């Protein structure tokens, strides 16, 4: 599936980038798309500074996926 | 309760340790099964279960065909694997283990620290001395949660603002207050640590100071400067490290204490040396009660096959209860020689932190003895909840001063 924001097709570049990987799913969890630790805090820490948006790890835990991440630094 | 057969006992659960006595559980292992296949229980595999001293230290030293690099606790173990194999210190073997040890043993040998012994001696004293004043407290929240942890962050480099919320931290990441805590919780709190270092190590990488961060960040292994993430994970491993282990170990230095009053003596009265007591309070207190490994290759031990890719699990509060090496094993003897534990364990991964370890112990150990005359408990205590780690997490104690002593200090 496509994305659909300037949001959902950044954040996704941002999975890609940290999964070393391409062609992410938009909807799929990041755990199962083999994601470990410091991988997730380098996610995090991007998606903080990039989006100037506080995001709790917490919330990130919850909702893991490109899709679900955008609705959330949009809300 | 003393618990009597083997095959209803579950290790991998945090409630066992809580609510049994496994003295015989432990001595029934050490005499007819030596080498002991763990069940599986629910997804986690079964694993080996090591409880003799010969046997715990034989398979510490061989990290030839037995690996750190898939876990080195049950946690990581039963998991599958560490995400930070290759490249945090614990869970990693071969030639990038002795390099990244020989980086950290130039700021963490008995050379580099004794600046740092020094103000150990002083802090722990004031903490000490403050306690005995007021007579009645907490002392693992007002004494003991203070020191191990600070020295290391002293070490590190880590702004004093930051330190009360990193312990916070620290209480869920392996151990936890609550008995009923979820591995979400305990995933949340460790990357927490990730995430506050990652910010820190940035920080020094830009503008380097002359802390331990610092002393990574310009330093190399193999003619290659290390990664910010291989930084960042050591960092978890040393305020983990620094913190835990040896905070449970000076807290249950005074709870075997109120028990043992002869022993306390024998300590306030200078009838045992500061040296030979510390390591019967390192062995009595055997604060990480196992670390584990993966067999890389086929191996007979007892008769018995471990497959490549089996867990062993190493069990050092058995190993430091073996009668075959201690004689009366369950004696808290402070004059106990020889005193050869495996608290710290053993071989190519033995204990970085164990000098630091000791002079934490020690200073507690030569504070208490000069300061005060004896202590009692009360009001009940709170045990801490893990399958790793064993200790308390507080303890109310009312301190009977040494007057005298205390007077003198105040000069
Ligand atoms: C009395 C308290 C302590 C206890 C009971 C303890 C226990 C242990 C044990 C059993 C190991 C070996 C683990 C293995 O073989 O996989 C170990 C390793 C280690 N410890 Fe400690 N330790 C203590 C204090 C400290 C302190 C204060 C530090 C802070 C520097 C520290 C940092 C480390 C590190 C970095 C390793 C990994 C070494 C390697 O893989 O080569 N420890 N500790
Ligand atoms: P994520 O993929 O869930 O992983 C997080 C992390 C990278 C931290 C990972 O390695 C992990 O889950 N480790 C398990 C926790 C751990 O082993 N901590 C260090 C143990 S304390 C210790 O070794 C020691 C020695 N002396 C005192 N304490």
């Amino acid at each position: 599936r496509e994305p659909r924001n300037e949001t959902e097709s950044r954040l996704r570049r941002i999975f890609e980038e940290v999964l070393h990987s391409e062609d992410v799913d938009v909807e799929a969890n990041f755990f199962e798309l083999g994601g470990h630790s410091l991988q997730a805090t380098k996610l995090v820490s991007r998606i903080r500074s990039e989006f100037d948006a506080e995001l709790p790890l917490r919330d990130f835990f919850e909702h893991p996926n490109v899709a679900g991440l955008a609705v959330l630094i949009g809300g | 309760p003393i618990p009597d057969d083997i095959s209803t006992i579950n290790l991998t659960d945090p409630r066992t340790y809580e609510v049994n006595d496994l003295s015989e559980y432990w001595r029934q292992l050490r005499t007819t099964r030596p080498l002991y296949w763990h069940p599986p229980v629910g997804d986690a595999p079964g694993f080996w279960v090591v409880s003799r001293y010969a046997d715990v230290m034989a398979l510490y030293k061989d990290n030839k065909k037995l690996t750190s690099e898939k876990g080195n606790v049950l946690v990581t173990l039963l998991a599958g694997g560490d995400s930070a194999a290759g490249k945090m210190l614990a869970v990693t073997d071969g030639a990038m283990h002795r390099g990244l040890r020989n980086v950290l043993l130039k700021s963490f040998s008995p050379q580099a620290l004794k600046p740092i012994v020094d103000q150990i001696r002083v802090n722990t004293t004031r903490l000490v001395v403050d306690a005995a004043r007021r007579g009645e407290c907490d002392f693992a929240a007002d004494v003991a949660e203070q020191i191990p942890l600070n020295t290391i962050s002293d070490l590190l480099g880590v702004p004093a603002a930051d330190r009360e919320f990193l312990l916070k931290l620290n209480k869920s990441a392996l151990s936890s207050e609550d008995a009923d805590q979820s591995a979400t919780d305990a995933w949340l709190a460790r990357n927490e640590i990730l995430l506050y270092f990652s910010e820190l190590v940035a920080e020094r990488r830009a503008k380097p100071t002359e802390d331990v961060i610092s002393v990574l960040a310009n330093s190399m292994v193999d003619g290659k400067p290390l990664t910010e993430e291989v930084i960042v994970l050591n960092c978890y491993s040393l305020i983990l490290g620094g913190d835990e282990t040896s905070r449970l170990s000076m807290i249950d230095s005074v709870q075997t204490f109120t028990q043992y009053p002869d022993q306390w003596e024998l300590l306030r009265d200078g009838k045992v040396t500061l040296e030979s007591a510390t390591e019967e309070v390192l062995r009595w207190a055997t604060p990480a009660m196992h670390f584990g490994r993966r067999a890389v290759t086929d191996m007979e031990l007892h008769g018995q096959v471990i497959a490549a890719g089996d867990v062993v699990t190493l069990w050092n509060n058995s190993a430091n209860r073996d009668e075959e090496v201690f004689a009366d094993p369950y004696a808290f003897d402070l004059n106990r020689s020889p005193n050869k534990h495996i608290t710290f364990g053993y071989g190519p991964h033995f204990c970085l932190g164990a000098y630091l370890g000791r002079a934490e112990v020690h200073a507690l150990l030569d504070a208490l003895r000069t300061y005060t005359t004896g202590f009692e408990i009360t009001g009940e205590p709170q045990r801490i909840h893990s399958n790793f780690l064993t200790g308390l997490s507080r303890l109310p104690v009312r301190i009977q001063p040494n007057e005298a002593a205390i007077a003198a200090y105040d000069s």
